[PDB]
């Protein structure tokens, strides 16, 4: 349940 | 003499991407210049993933963090001018810097 | 995770250089491995210019400081580990920093 | 009177 960031893991 | 912030920045950018950890770049989203998908903007601020995976073209120059990331797939060009970077750190085990309030970008 | 040092090392030598300061690397002498004209050591330690005019290929790794320097005209080869890099500040105006005590170097 | 570091100011 651990929030990331506001971009995706991946570009 | 100029501000310590970007050369901190890159310091602990490299420490971190060294280590192993994910970077995450948290953003005072309301500072002027400051362009970010404001969808995402969340009180008053945004964290950025700043790892060469979730980027593209990341430049951490000293008066701004540019770089293209993805947001639901859709790509767009960030630009953060440095007295908007508040702080770094590993997305893992929270390691990093929150930088001093320099005067110069108040 | 591995020490910090070397890269706040880095950066605050680029802050300094960048805004026109000397280079001052204070050096605990006693350390181990620390190869440095013995003649010019003093209550343990030694301070270098590290300025790029003080200096030839100086090397700025993350286990070690290594370049060349002239004594009395004499030129020799330093090799400083990590470990015995205690702090890095501006000739001018001693703005810098004093490394903290990181664990692994003790 | 400043005292400076203990290498040679030019290499
Ligand atoms: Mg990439
Ligand atoms: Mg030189």
């Amino acid at each position: 349940g651990r929030h990331g960031a506001a971009n995706d893991e991946n570009y | 003499s100029s501000p310590k912030r970007p050369y901190l920045l890159r310091a602990y950018y490299d420490w971190l991407v060294d280590n192993s950890f994910t970077p995450y770049l948290v953003v005072d989203a309301t500072y002027l210049g400051v362009n970010v998908p404001v969808e995402y903007v969340k009180d008053g601020q945004i964290v950025l993933n700043l790892s060469a995976s979730a980027t593209g073209n990341l430049q951490l120059t000293n008066d701004f963090i540019q770089f293209n990331a993805r947001f639901k797939g859709v790509s767009r060009e960030l630009y953060i001018p440095m007295g908007a970077a508040l702080a770094i750190y590993a997305r893992e085990n929270g390691d990093g810097v929150m930088f001093e309030p320099e005067e110069i970008y108040d």
